[PDB]
């Protein structure tokens, strides 16, 4: 999970 | 008169802008997994009979150019228009590979008075991008 | 005899104003994963807003971030449907  | 007319010869275009790699200055890391999104979207809208056009890693200048050109096409035989943006973003902003573009600048090309062949037809913009840096910590249920 | 120039637009945002949006490196973004899934399952019947509402529930209930960095761990997300549409939208037609 990574952030935009 | 409660439902949009969707029986034109074509359902319409589905423009997908898939930005994965950005310039260092933006400090944005590679958007791992976005290609999965692009492929998923392509198949999903193909099934709905949309004319899908995928574009990868566009600069902010190229995004504006693409949008302008698309809005200038004759959409008379198209029931609707779909645009999917996959990139980094900020509130009201979407990122080209080299910098920010205001979402308003992009959507304005399709205004009812600037794209007459789409007047009265649904114009959908699907935006996968950040709108700030706030976390939603949720609440137990 | 005229309609607003801003009418007939639908902005399906992956997240609420001011918030991060999540993307899984292997499975894709939470929002797009859910959007495509709901479209595939309900586009032949449900009106678009109702499909998007199910997308909202899917992202809200079936996803929670997992990260070795405690700062980005156990986070949630809710999409944001913004509609200036004037009619119901179905991705099919009754011949």
């Amino acid at each position: 999970d990574e952030v935009x | 008169d409660n439902s949009y007319k969707m029986d034109y010869p074509e359902m319409g275009l589905c423009i997908i802008i898939n930005n994965k790699n950005f310039h260092k200055s933006t400090g944005m890391t590679s958007r791992s997994g976005t290609d999965v999104d692009a492929a998923n979207l392509r198949e999903t809208f193909r099934n709905l009979k949309y004319e899908v056009r995928n574009k990868n890693d566009l600069t902010r200048e190229e995004i504006v150019e693409l949008m302008r050109d698309v809005s200038k096409e004759d959409h008379s035989k198209r029931s609707s228009f779909v645009c999917v943006l996959l990139s980094h973003g900020e509130e009201g902003i979407i990122f080209g590979t080299n910098g920010p573009v205001d979402l308003k600048k992009i959507t304005n090309f399709f205004r009812g008075d600037r794209c007459r062949s789409l007047t009265g037809k649904p114009k959908l913009f699907i935006i996968q991008a950040c709108r700030g840096t706030e976390f939603d910590c949720g609440i137990e249920t | 005899h005229k309609i607003p120039v801003e009418a007939d637009f639908l902005y399906a945002y992956s997240t609420a104003p001011g918030y991060y949006s999540w993307r899984n490196s292997k499975d894709g973004s939470w929002f797009i994963q859910s959007l495509c899934a709901m479209l595939k399952q309900y586009a032949d019947k449900l009106e678009f807003m109702h499909i998007l509402t199910r997308v909202n529930r899917k992202v809200a209930t079936e996803f929670e971030s997992f990260s070795f960095d405690a700062t980005f761990h156990a986070k949630k997300q809710i999409p944001c449907i913004v509609s200036m549409l004037t009619k119901e939208l179905y991705f099919y037609h009754h011949h």
